């Protein structure tokens, strides 16, 4: 047989093996090795490579800001932070009994929030944030940029 | 026609071949010029079959190697004699048994070391032994230091003898090969002298000087006092006195009057409650009976006279429907071939070495030997141990015997051949009962895990949640301690106390109390079994897949240690049968460590600890019913809790375990260097390294090579193993002596 | 400040190691001798043994030196 | 010597019946075929286990891959001192000749025999991997 | 003094732990006799014990915070202080005696090299030259800089080199 | 006797015997004099 | 204590840069194997022959740096 995947590598999508899907995820990012790779193809491919790694660090960055708005307390936290801890996000999991959601409501919340050790919050606190629209504000444009 | 057979100086006696490293084999002779050649010529010194190829001159060369290692077993014995008679605080111990711990080691006065000697009581200091010399010498009934004494030299002088019959019997005297290949004259002679025989010697030794020696002796006086036993042999009134059957002589012996011999050979049950350990006259009496069952069993095998029989004709009459010709072939294999020979009595060598730990936890036989708790750990640990390694070496000789002796012409079809030509479908059975219980085995553990971190501790498997009893054990269990009042009707007791019943103390310590069954037990058993079935299926493999297999078909021309057939057809490391020891090495490993780890904790939790009349209080409080669900409890309540002792002995006479802790720790990680990496990146640094001393004419004219993959392996395991054991050691001596 | 310090450490550890791996390869499959005839770069790889050498000179004797005071104190 | 055809009537040696045999490669893609003429009768070793005695005159076996007709082939004939022959089957009634395929096994030289893959340089005259490159797939500078 | 410490003298953390070391062997003495040989060796050990902490305090020692003697590896500032004999001298005696065992080595291997089999004298220590060596090599630097100033010290490039380039 | 000699020139018995000394020569000055660690003498 | 601990990490920077700069400068050939370049980058030995030649490629001396890169960092 001579399979469709994957398509860069001829020799490879040739054998009736498993070592085809191992190696199929192995050498995606080998550009340099493809079958009919010149030199300006191979620029072209690295160029638009990095386009795609700036949008998934901008869309995680605003992933952050979303999640700490929402679900964290950086309103009640800028009045007070020697004192009431960082939150992160708040969980759902229905595998839970009653003495877990029980102790991991912690840090003035509601529900099953855990602590951000990030040091998101000082840093968003110094820079100048203060109330939770500006967060949001933040993340939407972040969110618009990634796109 | 069975006769000596012995040919006259073979061999002379001369120095000359020691000048000459390398002598035994073809290609070593000509010299170095690698330094692999000095690891080859230590690997291949005692393959006897890779200098000659004549089946005599090995058997001679195997026959003197093993008077070699009774020699050297007969200096230990001497040397553990001796130190008890000089060094130790032998008689100050047989004073007063509790509270006066057995020392029989002492250092130095130098750089600090002498911190290590410890006050272990009777105005004597020195390093606290475990091996437990000082019950076996209270139960063969030596008092004094004098008769140790004797002993060692006595040791010594076998040792020399020993050494000397290996002499004798290499250059002067050497036998023939059908002196070697009379088996049926050799198992008479076994079962009859060396065990039967052996046998009956001890019994009338303990008759003779055990049991009175050892009545006085817990009858309270001092064993000074004690008469000795020449006297007791000499005179027969004192014997009269303590034992009145004795009074008569051997008159009820001969006249088939047996049941007045009921003072001294007894078959009550329990344990001696003064002392924690059997009663003498049942082991006695055990003896005796061992002795006649043994000589009965010698005379069944043909050697010049009619009677008896043929291992031959045995073999060749057992054949069925489902086996073709059954056993026809076996006996030329068993007789012209020493690594078969070598497999099966390493495999149950080191079998009964497992079966001696377990009788020895259970039924402890010495004296006082009940409520020393590092001697109990230790024996038992040790002798797992043992029984191990030789099993393992079962497999690695059955390999051998598959790769180099067999010859399939004069093995057509046989239990072998079949077993040969069915392996894809033993392995495979073997393969998915080892995955089905890998998932439950450690998926329960996993499992509780989980749930007990979730919130929930009502959904994991527990003594309180859902329930795993081990139906049959228990049920064994009662079956043998209701056994003395209907299946055993002339017994007093059970045959130990973990069958249930009381509680025998010795000295406010617990001798042995009744051991429950639960569901961490049910747990830790399925454990067992399945590292057991691992390991099986390891060797088992290796030995059936020596020869040839789907992936080589020729793998028998390569022998049986290589390290691969290059990376063609995919990638073919480690196909040797060799290598399939390796990995066996490895999971004997975990297998024992879970085996010793489980006794550890069961006995500090459900058995040992002090009677301070207010019930029971052990060591740990009693905790492995509720912990050993989870690897968190294993972790933390073992792990963890139970290294307080062992870190902290920085300062007290214990440190030097505390101090070869981390050493353990530094080899074991150091293993891992030969094991992970390879040996053409060592090859080109060392040639780097090379090049900086060619700069400084200091070029070794003999050639700096790496080592070889096979041999990298080997240090590897080597190092793994050396590494885990010495820091399970140093942990098991640290706690049980510390708090024991 | 324990998450945070040592999160960057850890990236850097593994950003330096890729490094030296696109060294490696920028040796087998980019490297031209005939275009690099006589600069730094040949004559870096000239005289590696000696590189090699002192390398292992150094790493052996911090061992030594290091884990005997550890363990004399020890 | 011309290139012969197999006779698929000749007997089989006598054997048990291991679990090692013909699996489904042989049903999809292809299966081999060896053949020999034995002298006497005598007891021989599979490449699979166990043991088989081969008759006396012309055999034939089937295999799954080459390197066991090639150890069968090894084993013959060091020390049997025999000739073999083993073809290649595919699943249709499509038979190949090999091995020889010369006529003499490939060791003493037949005139005749056309050579291939075979460079005419001193291994360390090959050309750097850089001069190679941006071909249409992965190249070793020695296979140019 | 030397970064914030003080010497061992008049340092109250330094008779601190002598008295707790002398505390625990006095209480691990007690419980014995007045002739046995365990408090034969108890009372040697506090004999040793003194006299070490004696020899400590009569060197000069440096003490920090914990009680415990400091050693300075600094040449000007070991040298002008009086701390010499905790780094210099001894780096001075090993050097010595270390280039003097790799220098006999040496001479060794260059003097079996100009044999038959060179391999039989290394597996096999020609011990009357090997003991002649050992001896003829007490000054080594001396015939280390003769031999560096001769250019003999060093082959030159017929050094096998990893080929290629 | 030559060939006895000999033996005694092999490699891992003179690596024993020197060890030997060497231990044993470091082993009775750390005894008469004992505790050593600075020089200054 | 930090004397100490400071020597220990110039031996996991001298030690790891050992092994990525063998494996650099030693990825166009060695003695053991002169022809090295003609494999590529990651390839996986060399078979048995010449005493057998392990873990020989350039990716391979790299994957022995990973594990000093993290007890160093460790
Ligand atoms: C009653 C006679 C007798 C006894 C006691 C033994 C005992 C033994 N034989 Mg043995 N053997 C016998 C008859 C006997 N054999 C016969 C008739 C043959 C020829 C078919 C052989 C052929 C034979 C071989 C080929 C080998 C043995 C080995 C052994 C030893 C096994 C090691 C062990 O666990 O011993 C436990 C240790 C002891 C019991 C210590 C006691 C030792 C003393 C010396 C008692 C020995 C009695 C001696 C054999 C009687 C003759 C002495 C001599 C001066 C004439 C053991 C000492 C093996 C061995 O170790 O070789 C050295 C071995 O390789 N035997
Ligand atoms: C195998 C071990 C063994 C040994 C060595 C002995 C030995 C002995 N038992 Mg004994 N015993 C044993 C097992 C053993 N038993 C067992 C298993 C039981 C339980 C059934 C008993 C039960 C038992 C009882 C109930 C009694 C003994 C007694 C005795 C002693 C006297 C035996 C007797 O009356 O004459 C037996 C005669 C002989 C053995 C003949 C000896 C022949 C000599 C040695 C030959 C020497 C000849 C030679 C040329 C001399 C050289 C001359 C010149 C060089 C100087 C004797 C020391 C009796 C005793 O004394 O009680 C304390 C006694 O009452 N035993
Ligand atoms: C009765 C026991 C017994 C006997 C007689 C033999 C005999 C033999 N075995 Mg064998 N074996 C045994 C038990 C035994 N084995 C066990 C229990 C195992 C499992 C571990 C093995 C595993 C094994 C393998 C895997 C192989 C053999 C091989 C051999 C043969 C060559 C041995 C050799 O040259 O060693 C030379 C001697 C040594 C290498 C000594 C080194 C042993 C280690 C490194 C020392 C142990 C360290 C020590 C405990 C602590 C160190 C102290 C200090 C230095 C720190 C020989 C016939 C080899 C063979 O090919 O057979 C033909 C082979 O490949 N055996
Ligand atoms: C802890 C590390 C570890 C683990 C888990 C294993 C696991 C295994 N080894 Mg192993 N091995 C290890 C270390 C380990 N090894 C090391 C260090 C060595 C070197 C000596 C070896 C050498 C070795 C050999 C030589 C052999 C094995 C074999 C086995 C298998 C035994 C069958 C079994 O229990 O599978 C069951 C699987 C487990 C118990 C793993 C846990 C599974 C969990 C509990 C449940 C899984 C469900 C999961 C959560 C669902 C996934 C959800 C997700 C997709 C979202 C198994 C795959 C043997 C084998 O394959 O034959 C049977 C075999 O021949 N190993
Ligand atoms: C600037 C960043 C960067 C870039 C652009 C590249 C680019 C490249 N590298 Mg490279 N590299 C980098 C950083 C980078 N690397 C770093 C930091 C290291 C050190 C670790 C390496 C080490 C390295 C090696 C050793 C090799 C490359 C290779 C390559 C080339 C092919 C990559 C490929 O096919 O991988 C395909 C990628 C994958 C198959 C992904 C594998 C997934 C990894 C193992 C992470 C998995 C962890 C997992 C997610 C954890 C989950 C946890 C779970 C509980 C949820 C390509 C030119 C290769 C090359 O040139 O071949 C000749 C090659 O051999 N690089
Ligand atoms: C315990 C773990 C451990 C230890 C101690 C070492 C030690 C070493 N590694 Mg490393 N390494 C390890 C794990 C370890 N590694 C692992 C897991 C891997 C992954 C595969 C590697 C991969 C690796 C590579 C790839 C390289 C090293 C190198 C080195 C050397 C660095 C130089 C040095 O520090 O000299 C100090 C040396 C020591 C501390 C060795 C101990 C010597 C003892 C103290 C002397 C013997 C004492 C006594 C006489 C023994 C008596 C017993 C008797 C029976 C003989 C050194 C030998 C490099 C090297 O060799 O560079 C020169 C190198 O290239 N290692
Ligand atoms: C390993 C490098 C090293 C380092 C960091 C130091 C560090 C130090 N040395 Mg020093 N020294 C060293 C090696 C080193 N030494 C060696 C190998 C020698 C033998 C040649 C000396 C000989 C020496 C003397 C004779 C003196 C020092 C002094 C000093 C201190 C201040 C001067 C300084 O830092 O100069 C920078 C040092 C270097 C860049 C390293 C090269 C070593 C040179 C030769 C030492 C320079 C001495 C300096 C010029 C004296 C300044 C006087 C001061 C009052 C201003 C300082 C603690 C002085 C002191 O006692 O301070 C209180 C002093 O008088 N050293
Ligand atoms: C590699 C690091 C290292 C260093 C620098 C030292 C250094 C020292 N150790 Mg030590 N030790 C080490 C590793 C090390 N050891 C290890 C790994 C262990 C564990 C096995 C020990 C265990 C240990 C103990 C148990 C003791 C020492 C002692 C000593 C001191 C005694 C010096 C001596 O021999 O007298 C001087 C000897 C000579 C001068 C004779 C040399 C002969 C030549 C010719 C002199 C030439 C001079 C010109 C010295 C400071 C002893 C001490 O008192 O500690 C302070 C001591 O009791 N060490
Ligand atoms: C059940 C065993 C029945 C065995 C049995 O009944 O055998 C009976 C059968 C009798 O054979 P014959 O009497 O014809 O053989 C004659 C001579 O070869 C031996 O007398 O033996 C076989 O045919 C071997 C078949 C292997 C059977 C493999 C079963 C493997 C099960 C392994 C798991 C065991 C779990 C429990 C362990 C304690
Ligand atoms: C003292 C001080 C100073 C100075 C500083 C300095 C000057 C520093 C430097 C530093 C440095 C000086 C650093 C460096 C580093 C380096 C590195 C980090 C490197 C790396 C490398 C690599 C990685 C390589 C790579 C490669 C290869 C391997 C091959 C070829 C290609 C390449 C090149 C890519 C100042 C005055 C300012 C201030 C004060 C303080
Ligand atoms: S040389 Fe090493 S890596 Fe290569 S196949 Fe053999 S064992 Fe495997």
């Amino acid at each position: 047989a001579t399979k469709l995947f994957p398509k860069f590598s001829q020799g490879l999508a040739q054998d009736p093996t498993t070592r085809r899907i191992w190696y199929g995820l192995a050498m995606a990012h080998d550009f340099e090795s493809h079958d009919g790779m010149t030199e300006e193809n191979l620029y072209q491919k690295i160029f638009a490579s990095h386009f795609g790694q700036l949008s998934i660090i901008f869309l995680w960055t605003s992933g952050n800001l979303f999640h700490v708005a929402w679900q964290g307390n950086f309103e009640q936290w800028v009045t007070d932070p020697v004192h009431i801890r960082p939150i992160a996000h708040a969980i759902w999991d229905p595998h839970f009994g009653q003495p877990a959601v029980e102790a991991f409501t912690r840090g003035g919340a509601s529900g099953p929030v855990n602590i951000s050790t990030s040091g998101v919050y000082q840093w968003w606190y110094t820079i100048g944030m203060r109330t939770n629209q500006d967060l949001y504000v933040g993340s939407v444009f972040l969110a618009l940029v990634s796109a | 026609k069975v006769k000596i057979a012995v040919d006259r100086n073979p061999v002379e006696t001369s120095f000359e071949k020691w000048a000459k490293p390398g002598h035994f084999s073809r290609t070593l002779s000509k010299g170095p010029n690698t330094t692999t050649w000095i690891w080859n010529l230590h690997a291949d010194a005692h393959d006897f079959d890779s200098h000659t190829s004549d089946l005599e001159e090995i058997s001679r060369k195997v026959f003197s190697a093993h008077f070699g290692q009774l020699g050297i077993i007969f200096i230990w014995l001497s040397g553990m004699y001796f130190h008890g008679a000089r060094f130790s605080n032998y008689e100050a111990w047989l004073s007063d048994p509790t509270h006066i711990k057995p020392s029989a080691q002492v250092v130095w006065p130098i750089v600090g070391q002498e911190i290590l000697n410890g006050d272990v009581g009777g105005g004597f200091q020195g390093i606290q032994i475990t091996s437990g010399f000082f019950q076996l010498w209270r139960a063969s009934g030596i008092t004094s230091e004098l008769q140790l004494y004797t002993t060692a030299i006595g040791g010594l002088v076998m040792a020399a003898a020993m050494f000397f019959a290996g002499w004798f019997h290499y250059h002067k005297a050497a036998p023939k090969l059908e002196w070697f290949q009379n088996v049926e004259s050799m198992l008479n002679h076994h079962l009859g002298g060396l065990l039967g025989l052996g046998s009956l010697a001890w019994a009338g030794h303990q008759i003779h000087v055990s049991l009175p020696v050892n009545k006085l002796l817990d009858a309270g006086v001092d064993p000074k006092e004690i008469p000795l036993p020449h006297d007791l042999l000499l005179n027969r009134a004192i014997m009269a006195d303590l034992y009145p059957s004795f009074a008569k002589g051997i008159a009820p012996f001969f006249t088939l009057n047996w049941s007045e011999y009921s003072d001294f050979l007894t078959f009550k049950g329990g344990l001696n409650p003064v002392t924690g350990g059997l009663w003498l006259s049942d082991t006695a009496h055990h003896h005796v009976a061992i002795a006649v069952l043994f000589l009965v069993a010698g005379h069944m095998y043909r050697t010049n006279w009619g009677i008896g029989h043929s291992m031959k004709e045995i073999l060749e009459a057992h054949r069925g429907p489902f086996t073709g010709e059954g056993h026809v072939g076996l006996y030329e294999i068993l007789t012209t071939s020493w690594h078969a020979q070598l497999a099966i009595n390493l495999a149950l060598f080191g079998s009964l070495s497992i079966i001696v730990a377990h009788h020895m936890y259970a039924m402890p036989p010495y004296p006082y030997l009940a409520t020393d708790y590092g001697t109990q750990l230790s024996l038992f640990t040790h002798h797992t141990w043992i029984g191990g390694f030789c099993i393992v070496g079962a497999g690695a000789h059955a390999a051998i015997f598959m790769v180099r002796d067999y010859d399939p012409t004069n093995n057509y079809n046989n239990l072998l051949d079949r077993v040969i030509r069915h392996r894809d479908a033993i392995i495979s059975h073997l393969n998915w009962v080892c995955i089905f219980l890998g998932f439950h085995s450690f998926g329960l553990y996993i499992h509780n895990d989980t749930m007990s971190a979730l919130g929930r501790p009502q959904d994991m498997f527990s003594d309180t949640a859902i329930q795993l009893q081990p139906v049959f054990a228990q049920w064994i269990q009662n079956t043998h301690f209701l056994a003395p009042q209907l299946t055993a009707p002339n017994a007093l007791a059970a045959t130990s106390l973990t069958w249930g019943g009381d509680l025998v103390a010795v000295g406010g310590k617990v001798a042995m109390m009744p051991i429950s069954l639960g569901t961490s037990d049910f747990m830790v058993h399925h454990i067992h079994a399945f590292t057991i079935h691992v390991t099986v299926l390891i060797l088992l493999k290796g030995v059936l897949f020596a020869r040839s297999s789907r992936l080589i078909p020729d793998k028998a021309n390569l022998g049986f240690r290589f390290p691969c057939d290059g990376p063609g057809r995919g990638g073919t490391c480690q196909v040797s049968a060799w290598d399939h020891v390796f990995l066996g090495l490895f999971w004997m490993y975990n297998s024992l460590s879970i085996v010793i780890f489980h006794f550890s904790w069961k006995m500090q939790s459900d058995v040992w600890g002090t009677v301070t009349a207010s019930g029971v209080s052990h060591i740990t409080g009693g905790n492995f019913a509720q912990s050993a669900n989870t690897i968190n409890g294993w972790l933390r309540d073992f792990l963890w809790a139970q290294s307080s002792q062992v870190i902290q002995s920085y300062g007290s006479a214990l440190s030097a375990y505390g101090l070869i802790f981390l050493g353990a720790h530094f080899v074991w990680a150091f293993s891992l260097m030969f094991l992970f990496s390879g040996r053409g990146y060592w090859q080109e640094l060392i040639e780097s390294i090379v090049w900086a001393h060619n700069k400084l004419k200091v070029a070794p004219a003999i050639q700096p090579r790496a080592l070889s993959i096979t041999q990298g392996r080997a240090v590897g395991v080597a190092h793994y193993l050396l590494g885990g054991i010495a820091t399970t050691w140093s942990f098991f001596l640290a706690r049980i002596i510390s708090v024991g | 400040q324990a998450a945070l310090y040592t999160h960057h450490q850890y990236i850097a550890g593994f950003i330096m190691c890729g490094a030296f791996a696109h060294g490696a390869i920028f040796f087998i499959r980019d490297y031209d001798p005939e275009q690099n005839k006589g600069n730094v770069l040949a004559r870096m790889l000239d005289h590696k043994e000696a590189l090699i050498s002192h390398l292992s000179w150094v790493s052996l004797f911090l061992g030594f030196h290091t884990l005997g005071l550890y363990v004399h104190n020890d | 010597w011309t290139v012969p055809t197999l006779n698929p009537d000749t007997p089989s040696p006598i054997f048990g019946g291991s679990t090692g045999g013909l699996l489904r490669k042989a049903q999809t893609e292809e299966f081999y075929v060896i053949t020999w003429e034995a002298k006497k009768e005598q007891i021989f070793e599979m490449p699979t286990g166990g043991a088989a005695i081969m008759r006396q005159g012309p055999n034939l076996l089937k295999f799954g891959k080459k390197e066991q007709c090639l150890a069968l082939t090894t084993q013959l004939r060091n020390k049997f001192k025999l000739t073999p022959c083993f073809y290649r089957v595919f699943p249709d009634g499509k038979v190949q000749y090999l091995h020889p395929a010369d006529g003499v096994y490939p060791e003493k030289v037949n005139a005749g025999r056309v050579g291939a893959n075979q460079n005419m340089r001193r291994i360390g005259q090959n050309v750097n991997p850089i001069k190679v490159k941006f071909s249409g797939r992965m190249m070793s500078p020695a296979e140019i | 003094d030397i970064a914030g410490l003080t010497p061992c003298s008049e340092s109250k953390a330094y008779a601190k732990l002598e008295k707790k070391e002398l505390k625990t062997l006095e209480k691990r003495l007690k419980q014995y006799e007045a002739d046995s040989a365990p408090a034969v060796a108890l009372k040697a050990t506090m004999e040793r014990t003194k006299a070490r902490f004696a020899n400590y305090a009569k060197a000069g020692l440096l003490c920090g915070n914990d009680g415990l003697p400091h050693l300075i590896a600094d040449p000007g500032l070991a040298l002008k202080y009086g701390h010499a004999g905790e780094v210099f001298i001894p780096t001075f005696g090993f050097l010595y005696v270390a280039g003097y065992i790799g220098y006999v080595g040496r001479q060794y291997l260059i003097a079996v090299k100009g044999e038959a089999k060179p391999t039989d004298k290394e597996i096999i220590i020609d011990v009357p030259l090997a003991t002649k060596l050992a001896w003829q090599g007490a000054g080594w630097p001396l015939a280390a800089v003769q031999e560096l100033q001769r250019g003999t010290l060093l082959e030159k490039e017929e050094n096998i080199t990893v080929s290629p380039r | 006797m030559k060939d006895f000699t000999t033996y005694l020139s092999t490699a891992p018995v003179i690596a024993t015997i020197w060890f030997t000394f060497t231990a044993g020569l470091l082993i009775e000055i750390n005894r008469y004099f004992p505790d050593p660690l600075v020089f200054s003498f | 204590g930090d004397f100490l601990v400071h020597h220990a990490i110039a031996l996991g920077l001298h030690t790891t840069t050992l092994i990525l700069v063998k494996g650099a400068l030693d990825a166009r050939g060695s003695k053991l194997m002169p022809d090295k370049k003609d494999f590529g980058y990651s390839f996986p030995c060399d078979g048995p022959g010449r005493g057998g030649t392990c873990d020989i490629s350039a990716y391979d001396a790299f994957y022995l740096a990973v594990f000093w890169m993290l007890n160093t960092i460790g």
